[PDB]
C-alpha cells in the first residue's frame, strides 16, 4: 500500500507554556493560530506502523463507544492510566 | 482490553495488558496523549464519487462521539448540505461545541439531494468523520470534517510531537450506482464530473472558462 | 513467495504443554495477522484464536480462552503458540494461517500452513 | 453464537456438470462469507472472498452468491481437481465453519 | 420478605472479543442482539444479600447525585479505584 | 464515604474505606462494575395502581441521571403518556440519548391524566426510573423504564457474571386516592380495573371478550 | 490591596452524613437549607496567599479550558491525583 | 502544569510538579477539593458601572464551564436581562443544570440595552461569572452570579473547611463611555445614578422617597 | 424470640477505652442494622452512632465523631462499640437498639437493650 | 441542626381521662416521626412509626398526628401503665431527640 | 525602598552551572513575581524565565528549556536561579527583575537588578 | 513566535526637538506593551506600561500611543537625560524585546 513517511501535524499548545497575558479570552484570538503547527521527518516506517495501529485500534474503539450511552467521551486515557498502574500495583 | 502504543528509544512497540514495562515510569499524563489520523496517508482514491461509496445509511444506530488531541493536516476536507428530494433534510445538525475541521486544503463543499434512507450517515469500514479535535461515527448536517483514524498513545518526558481552498458542488442519487455529480465555478457554468478531476485541475479550470465564460 | 513452515509434530501427555513455531516468508510479516485452526481427523474446522498484525490485540475461542496463549516475533518472521493443561479433544492439524486483508482484519484466510497432527497418547 | 449449515452434505457427480452449493445460517449475514477447498490430506485453499469476489489464479468457473442467510456456490464444468471437499467460512462476528460439503462421481 | 435467588441479566459484552466484522455500526446491529443473556443459579442467599446491599446503597447514592451539578454521571468507579489506590497507596 | 461490594471465593463480603485487601489485587477495572437492579426481585405488590401509589410529584429538585453497566430482566415494564386534564404536558420529553428500557416482557403502557402538582415525578421512597442502561431520579415523557436500585461490585480475574409484550391503559387522578384505572382490549371497550388482575389474566382476557366483544 | 482576612463559606455536605431519611428527594428539600454554612477566622494572611493563589491560578485554567472541547468539565482533581500517584509511582 | 495548593499544619505552601511528599499519603479524594473565590474579598469598586467596565464582548471564542465544591457569600450578585436596542437579545440563554448563584446579599439585577457587539460577554482580565457550584467564561442571559475566582486544594484527614435581597436598575450604551444608568423604587421614580450610591444607601432611599413618591 | 443481650457495666478512667458487645436472637441479625443510645441519669437520649444492616455504611454523631468506633459480627450474632480517650460527659446508660424497618433505613427503633450505666470514676 | 420541643413538660392527672401531648420542631416534616414510652428504670418501648402507624400489641387508645412541625399524640381512657414517661423522636434528617413527657397521678 | 542585591560574578567554564542569588527588600516579596533577562555585551535583551509570586508556576524561555532552574525563597526575601551544561551564548548580564503589577501577572518589568555579566571562559 | 521591530533604528537629535518612535510587531496585539531606557553600563528603567499608562515619577513628555502592531513614542523638549536607548517590550503572548533603540546628539 502507499503511506506517507513525513508528517505534518496540528497540535495544541495544552502546555509549552510560551504565555504573556493573551491566555485571557477577551483579548484573545477566536479558535485559529492557537493549534502549534509542528513538522515530522523522524523514522519512516515508524509512522507507517503507527496508520497500520490507528486502523487496527479502530475495532475496539467502536466496540467501546458501542458499549457505553455515552455521547462524548472524554475518560480514556485516564481509565488507561489507572489500568496501568493496577497492572503495576 | 484496548491497545495501547508507546514510544521507547524514539521507536515504535506495542502491548495491550500484559507486557510490563519496569522502565516507562509513567511520569505524568500530559505525556499521554491520544492522536486521530487522516487516510489521506494510506493513499487511496480520494476523489469525491468514491467518497459516497466509501460510505452509507441506515437507522436504529444512534451516534458516538470521542475526544483526541491532535491529528493531521486535511488534503481534502468535505462539508455537506444535503436535503432529501421531497425537500426534508437527509441530515441531523451538528450539536454544540462541534465545529469544522479546522484545518483544510481543499474544502469539496457539496450539496445536492438523494434517498437518504437511514437517519444517520455512518462511514462503510467504519471510519470516523473528524471534526475539530473530536471525531464521530456519522457525519453532521452542515459542518467540515475529514476522514481518518485514531490510535492512543505514551510519550517519554523529552519534548513534544495557510489558504483553506473552499470547492463547490451539486449532485443526485447519493448513495447510488446513479449517483450524479457537478462542479461549479459559475452561477449556471456546471460540469458533469469525473474520477480523474483532481483539485489542481478543477482549481486550474477556474482560468480556462473563467475565461470562456 | 508466501512460504509458511508449520513445525513438526510432538505427543504430549493429557495436561501437558507446548510451544508451536510456524515461520513465514513472502511478504511483510508484520503487516498481516494470523490465526490457528485445527481439524481433527474425520472432523471440519474450528478456529482458535487470532493475533493483531503486531501483537496488540489477541482473539481466542471460547472452548480455549485461558488455555491457549497465542504469539508471534515480528522482528524473526515468526509465529508461535504457547498451550497447556491439555485434553483430548485437542487432537488435531494446527494450521497457521494467513489473511486475505491487511492490517489486522479480515479474518478469512487466504493461505494454509502445512498442519500438525498433534497428539495426547 | 451463530451457526451454519452447509447444505446438501456432499455430491456424487460427474464431470461437465454444473452444481450449486449451498449454505445457511442462524442469522442474517452481509456479503462478508467465504469459500474453501481442500482434499484428504492436503493443506486448504480460498476461493472467495465476501460471497462473490473471486481470488486470483482460480478458474472463472467458481462462482456463488447470496445475502442475509441464504448463500450460494456455482460451478458449471466441473473438473476431477474441483472434487474436493469444500467449506463455508462465516465472518461476519466469528469465524465459524460447519459441516463442510464433499465431492465425488458415481 | 421475598426475594428470588435465581438470577438471569442482560449484560452487554463489553469485551468477551468473539468478534469478526460486525463490530462496524453501518452493518452491525441497530440495538439488539448485542446485550449477552447470561443466567446464573449460584449461592441462594448470595443474591439476596446482593438486592439488600444495593437498597442500603441507595441512600448515599443519591446523596452523591444530590451532591453534584452533572447530569449525566460517568465517572464514579474511576473515582473508587483511585479511592481505593490512596487507600493502599 | 459510599459502600461497595466484593467477591472472593465466589462470596460475598463488604468494605466502606477502611478494611484492608492485601489480597485483591484488583488487576484492571473491567472487573470492576456497577449493576442495576429491580425491586421485582423483592417481591411487591406490582399492580398498576401501586405504582401510582409508590411515587409522587414536586418541584424544585432537578433531574438526575447515573450509569450502570447491567441489570436484570423485567416482568413489568412501564411507560407514560400523560398530560395534564387541562391538556398541557405532565412530564418533560426524555432527552437525547435515553432510550426505554430495552429487555421487558410485559411493557404496561399508560395514558390519561390528573392533576400533576409538580414538574417532575420522584419515586416515594427515592428509587430509580431504569431505562436503557441509565437510572434516574424522576420519569420521562413517553419512555419506557422500570423501577429499581443499583450497586457496585468487584469480580475476580476469572469470568464475567423474548416477546416484550404491549399492554395498554387509562387512568385519572392520578396520584390520589380517587385514582381510577381502565384496561384496553378495543377502541371502546374498556374495564373497571382491580388490582387482582395480573398481566397474565388480562392477556387471558384478550381471548375471552376479544370473542364476545 | 484590600483583603478580608475573614471568610464565610457555603460548603454542601458531600458528606458528613447526619442524615435520617430526608436524603430521598420526594420528602427532601428543593435546593437550600442544603448547603452547611461555615464560617472561619484562622490564620488571617493563610487566606489573603489564598486569594492570590486563586487569582495566579486563573492563567492555567484558562489555558486548559481553552485547550480542550469540553463544556463542562469535571474530569480535574481525578487527573491531579493520578498525576500525585504517577509523580511518586 | 497547573497549581495546587496544601494544607500542612494548618497552614499553606504551594507545589506545581516536582516538589515531592513523603508526607502526605493523600487519604482520599474527599479531602481533595476545588474552591471558588469572589473578589469582593480584594476589596474592588463593586459599583454598577465599572461592572460594565470590568466586562466586555466578542466572538469567535465559545463559551467553557467547570466546576467547584464551594465557595463565598455574595456582597453583591448580579443578574441581567439584556436586548440589543433594535429588540434581539444580547445574551444567550442559561442552559440546563445552571442555575443562579444561590447565596446572594444584595441581587443587582438590571436590564436595558446597548449595542452588544460580541455574541458573548466575557469578563476582561479573564475572571469568572459564579453560578451555582459553576463557573463559566461568560455570563447566560436571566441567570443571577457572581465574579471570582478558583483554587484547587488538598486538605488533611481532621475536619471540613438570609435575605437574598433584590435590587433593578435601567441602563443604556452598556459597554460605553456613554453608558447610562438608573435606579428603580417605583414604576416611574427613578434617578441618574452615580459610583457613590451603595446598596445600603439606595435601601435607605426606600424610605425618603417611598414616602415622599 | 427478639432477645437482646446487652453487656455488663464495667468502671473506667478518664481517657480510658472500652469494647462493648451486645448480642441478639431472634430473627435474622444481618437483615436489620443496630445503633447506641444513651441516657444519662436524670436525662434524656442522645444518639450515638448506627451500623448498616452489613456494616458498609456508619453514621456518627457529631459530639463523638472519631472518638467511637461501631462494629458488628453477622456471623455471631453480635453488636460490638469500640470508645476511647472518654470524658465524664459519657456516663451514661448505653442501650443496642433494633429499627422497626428492616435493611439498614428506619432510624426509628422497635426494641432496646438493657443498657448499661457506664462511669468514669 | 434540628431541634424538637416536647409540650406539655409533663402531666399529672388520673384514670379514664383523654390526653393530648404536643411536639414540635425547629423545621418542617412529613410523617416521620416516632414516640415511646419508659419508667424510671425500664428499657423504653415502641409507639408509633411515622406519627400515625400504631405498633403491634398496643392498646388503640394511643393515636397521634400531625405534619410540617405540629405533632399531636392524643390517649383516650388512661391507666397506670400509660403513666410511664414518653418521648418524640425525630428522624427526618437526624435521630433528633428531646426533653421528653412525664406523667403521673395529682 | 525597593532595593535589589544581585550577587556578585563568577567566572564558570563551559559545560559548567551554578546558583545565582538577588535578594530583594522594600515590600512583600511573595507578592510579586520575578524573572530573568540577559543582555550580552553589544546586544539586547532576552528573557530567560519567570515564577509566580509564590513558586507555583514556572515559565521558561525556549531556548534554555531544561538547562535552566529557577527558584525563589519566600521566607529569606530571596531569589535564585540554577543552571548548567553552560554554552558560551549565555555570556551575559543576568538581571532580577521586578513586576510592575501583582500576583503573578504583568511580565512588564518595573525594577532592575544591577546585573551580573558572567562568562564561559 | 511573536518579533517586533523597533523603528528606527536610532537618532543622533538635538535638545528641544520632538521626536517619536515606532515599534511594530508580526501579529496584532491589544495596549498591552512597555518601554524602557537604560545607558551603557546603566541598569534599566521603566516608561510607560501598556503602552499609554506613564510610570511615576517620570516626565510628563514621555508620550506614546498605538494599537494592533504600531505603536509610537513622542517626546517633545528633549533632555540629555532623555538621549539614553530605549527599547520596547511586547508581553502580549511572550516577553519579547527587539533591536532597541539609541539616541545621541550630532
Ligand atoms: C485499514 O487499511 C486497509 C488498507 O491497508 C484498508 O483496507 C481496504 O479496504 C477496502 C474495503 O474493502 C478495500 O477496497 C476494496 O477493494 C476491492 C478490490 O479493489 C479492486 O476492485 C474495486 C471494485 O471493483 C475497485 O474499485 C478497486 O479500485 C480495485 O480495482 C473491492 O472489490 C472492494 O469493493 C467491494 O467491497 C467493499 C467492502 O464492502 C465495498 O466497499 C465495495 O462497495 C464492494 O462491495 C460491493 O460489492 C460486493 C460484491 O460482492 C457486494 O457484495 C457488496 O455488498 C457491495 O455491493 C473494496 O472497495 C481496499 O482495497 C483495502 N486496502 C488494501 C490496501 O487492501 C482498511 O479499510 C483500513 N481499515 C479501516 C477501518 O479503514
Ligand atoms: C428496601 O427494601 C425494603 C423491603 O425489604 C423496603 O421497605 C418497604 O418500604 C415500604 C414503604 O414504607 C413499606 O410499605 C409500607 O407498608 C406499611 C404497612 O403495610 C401494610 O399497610 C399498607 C397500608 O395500609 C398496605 O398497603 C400493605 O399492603 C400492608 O397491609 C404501609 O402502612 C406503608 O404505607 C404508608 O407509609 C408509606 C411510607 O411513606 C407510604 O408509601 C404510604 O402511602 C403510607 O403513607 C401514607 O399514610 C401515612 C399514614 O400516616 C401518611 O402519614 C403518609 O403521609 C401517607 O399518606 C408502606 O406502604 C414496605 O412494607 C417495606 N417492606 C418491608 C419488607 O418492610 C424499602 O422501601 C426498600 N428501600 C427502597 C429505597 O426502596
Ligand atoms: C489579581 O489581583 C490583582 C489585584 O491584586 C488584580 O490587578 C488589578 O488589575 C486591574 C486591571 O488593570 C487594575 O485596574 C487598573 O488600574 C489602573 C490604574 O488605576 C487608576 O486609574 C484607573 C483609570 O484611570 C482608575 O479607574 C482607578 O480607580 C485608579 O485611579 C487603570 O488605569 C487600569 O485601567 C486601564 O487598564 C485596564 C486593563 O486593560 C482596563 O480595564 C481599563 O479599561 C483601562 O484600559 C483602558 O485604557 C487604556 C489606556 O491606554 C487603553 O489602552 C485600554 O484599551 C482601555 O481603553 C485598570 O483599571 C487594578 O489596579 C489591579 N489591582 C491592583 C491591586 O493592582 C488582577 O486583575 C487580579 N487578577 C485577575 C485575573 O482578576
Ligand atoms: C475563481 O477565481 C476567481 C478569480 O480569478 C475568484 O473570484 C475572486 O474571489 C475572491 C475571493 O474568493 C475575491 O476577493 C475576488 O474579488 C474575486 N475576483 C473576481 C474577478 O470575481 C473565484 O472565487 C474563484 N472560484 C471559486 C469557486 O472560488
Ligand atoms: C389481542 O389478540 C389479538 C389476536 O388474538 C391481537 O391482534 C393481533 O395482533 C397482531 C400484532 O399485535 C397482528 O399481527 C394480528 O394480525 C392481530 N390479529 C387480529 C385478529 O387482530 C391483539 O393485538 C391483542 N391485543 C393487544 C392489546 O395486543
Ligand atoms: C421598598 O420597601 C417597600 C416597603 O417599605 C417594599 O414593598 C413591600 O414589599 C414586600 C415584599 O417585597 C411586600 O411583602 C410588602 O407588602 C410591600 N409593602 C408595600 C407597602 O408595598 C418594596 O418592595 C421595596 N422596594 C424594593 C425594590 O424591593
Ligand atoms: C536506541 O536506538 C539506537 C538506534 O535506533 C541505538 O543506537 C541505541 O543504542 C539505543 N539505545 C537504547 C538505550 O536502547
Ligand atoms: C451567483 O453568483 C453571484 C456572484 O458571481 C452571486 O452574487 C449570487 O448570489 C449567486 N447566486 C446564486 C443563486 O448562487
Ligand atoms: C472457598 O469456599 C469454599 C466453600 O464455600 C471452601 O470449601 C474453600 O476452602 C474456600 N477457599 C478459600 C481459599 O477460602
Ligand atoms: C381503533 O383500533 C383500530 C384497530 O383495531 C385502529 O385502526 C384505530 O386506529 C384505533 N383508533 C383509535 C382512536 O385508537
Ligand atoms: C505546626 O505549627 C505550629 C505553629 O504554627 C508549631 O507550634 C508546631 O510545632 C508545628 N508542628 C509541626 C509538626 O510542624
Ligand atoms: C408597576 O408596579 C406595580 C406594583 O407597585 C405592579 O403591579 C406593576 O405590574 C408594575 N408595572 C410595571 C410595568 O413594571
Amino acid at each position: 500500500p502507499k503511506c506517507n513517511p513525513n508528517l505534518h501535524f496540528w497540535t495544541t499548545q495544552d502546555e509549552g507554556a510560551a504565555i504573556g497575558l493573551a491566555w485571557i479570552p477577551y483579548f484573545g484570538p477566536a479558535a485559529e493560530g492557537i493549534y502549534t503547527e509542528g513538522l515530522m521527518h523522524n523514522q519512516d516506517g515508524l509512522i507507517c506502523g503507527l496508520r497500520q495501529l490507528a486502523n487496527e485500534t479502530t475495532q475496539a474503539l467502536q466496540l467501546f463507544l458501542r458499549a457505553t450511552t455515552e455521547l462524548r467521551t472524554f475518560s480514556i486515557l485516564n481509565r488507561k492510566a489507572i489500568d496501568f498502574l493496577l497492572q503495576r500495583w | 482490553s484496548i491497545p495501547l502504543g508507546v514510544i521507547h528509544n524514539s521507536t515504535l512497540q506495542v502491548s495491550d495488558v500484559d507486557k510490563l514495562v519496569c522502565r516507562d515510569k509513567l511520569s505524568s499524563t500530559n505525556q499521554l496523549r491520544s492522536v486521530g489520523l487522516n487516510l489521506e496517508g494510506n493513499g487511496v482514491a480520494t476523489d469525491v464519487p468514491s467518497v459516497t461509496k466509501r460510505w452509507g445509511f441506515r437507522s436504529g444506530v444512534p451516534p458516538k462521539v470521542v475526544n483526541y488531541e491532535a491529528g493531521e493536516w486535511a488534503e481534502n476536507c468535505y462539508n455537506l448540505e444535503i436535503k432529501k428530494p421531497d425537500g426534508s433534510e437527509c441530515l441531523p445538525a451538528a450539536p454544540d461545541g462541534i465545529r469544522g475541521f479546522p484545518r483544510c486544503r481543499y474544502v469539496h463543499k457539496v450539496s445536492g439531494t438523494g434517498p437518504c434512507a437511514g437517519d444517520f450517515a455512518f462511514h462503510k469500514e467504519g471510519a470516523f468523520f473528524l471534526y475539530d479535535r473530536l471525531a464521530s461515527t456519522v457525519i453532521y448536517r452542515g459542518t467540515t470534517f475529514a476522514e481518518g483514524v485514531v490510535a492512543f498513545l505514551i510519550l517519554p518526558q523529552a519534548k513534544k510531537d495557510y489558504y483553506s481552498t473552499t470547492i463547490r458542488y451539486q449532485a443526485t442519487g447519493f448513495g447510488t450506482n446513479e449517483t450524479e455529480y457537478l462542479f461549479e465555478v459559475d452561477n449556471l457554468t456546471y460540469v458533469q464530473l469525473e474520477s480523474r478531476f483532481t483539485p489542481q485541475f478543477l482549481l486550474q479550470l477556474n482560468e480556462t472558462i473563467y475565461a470562456s465564460g | 513467495q508466501v512460504q509458511l513452515v508449520q513445525s513438526g509434530v510432538t505427543l504430549v501427555q493429557p495436561g501437558g504443554s507446548l510451544r508451536v513455531s510456524c515461520a513465514a516468508s513472502g511478504f511483510t510479516f508484520s503487516s498481516y495477522a494470523m490465526s490457528w485452526v485445527r481439524q481433527a481427523p474425520g472432523k471440519g474446522l474450528e478456529w482458535v484464536s487470532a493475533i493483531s498484525g503486531l501483537g496488540g490485540s489477541t482473539y481466542y475461542a471460547d472452548s480455549v480462552k485461558g488455555r491457549f496463549t497465542i504469539s508471534r516475533d515480528n522482528s524473526k518472521n515468526t509465529l508461535y503458540l504457547q498451550m497447556n493443561s491439555l485434553r483430548a479433544e485437542d487432537t488435531a492439524v494446527y494450521y497457521c494461517a494467513k489473511d486475505h486483508r491487511v492490517w489486522a482484519a479480515g479474518y478469512h484466510f487466504d493461505y494454509w500452513g502445512q498442519g500438525a497432527l498433534v497428539t495426547v497418547s | 453464537d451463530i451457526v451454519l449449515t452447509q447444505s446438501p452434505s456432499t455430491l456424487s457427480a460427474s464431470v461437465g456438470d454444473r452444481v450449486t452449493i449451498t449454505c445457511r445460517a442462524s442469522q442474517s449475514i452481509s456479503s462478508w462469507l467465504a469459500w474453501y477447498q481442500q482434499k484428504p490430506g492436503e493443506a486448504p485453499k480460498l476461493l472467495i472472498s465476501d460471497a462473490s469476489s473471486l481470488e486470483s489464479g482460480v478458474p472463472s468457473r467458481f462462482s456463488g452468491s447470496g445475502s442475509g442467510t441464504e448463500f450460494t456456490l456455482t460451478i458449471s464444468s466441473l473438473q476431477p481437481d474441483d472434487f474436493a471437499t469444500y467449506y463455508c467460512q462465516q465472518y461476519y462476528s466469528s469465524p465459524t465453519f460447519g459441516g463442510g460439503t464433499k465431492v465425488e462421481i458415481k
